[PDB]
């Protein structure tokens, strides 16, 4: 694989590079793009990611210790 | 300077001989600070919060554990290389 430098996005589609995506984001701040996989079988190697949502507000100290743990 | 009644009031000032034991920084913007939360002492620097990671020290209790710790502090029980304790 040797890595991938192409990012496929869906508007609710495009295949942009790092500079291309940066320029498009700078031009359109309100555009809603979702990063996905252009081909599941070809480049299934991806990073490790997680999404966290807690409907409350925390101070700096509590957030720091909680994120460390 | 920090007593039993003023432990969290006076921020603790440290020396700069060695870098921070928590973040390896030579010098920090502000001195450290101690706070109490659920029977645990949190140690953290003021000013830049992300500069220093928060440390935690618990004051647990369990009288029998304290007694065991104190008896170990006197250094009366030892473990020989053969695996048998000497007192
Ligand atoms: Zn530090």
């Amino acid at each position: 694989i040797r890595g991938n430098d192409v990012i496929f996005v869906l508007k609710t589609v495009e295949a942009f590079k790092c500079d291309e995506l940066e320029r498009y984001i700078d031009n359109n701040p309100e555009c809603t793009l979702f990063e996905s996989l252009r081909d599941e079988e070809a480049y299934s190697i991806v990073r490790i990611f997680m999404d966290v949502d807690l409907d409350a507000c925390l101070d700096e100290i509590d957030y720091l210790t909680a994120i460390q743990d | 300077d920090l007593d039993e009644n003023n432990f969290t009031t006076v921020p603790l000032v440290i020396d700069y001989v060695t870098p921070c034991a928590l973040c390896k920084k030579r010098s920090h913007k502000h001195p450290h600070q101690l706070s109490l939360e659920n029977g645990a002492i949190r140690i953290y620097k003021t000013g830049n919060p992300h500069s220093c990671k928060v440390k935690i020290v618990p004051l647990d209790g369990n009288k029998l554990f304290n007694i065991a710790q104190r008896i170990l502090d006197t250094n009366s029980v030892l473990l020989t290389e053969r695996g048998d304790h000497i007192v």
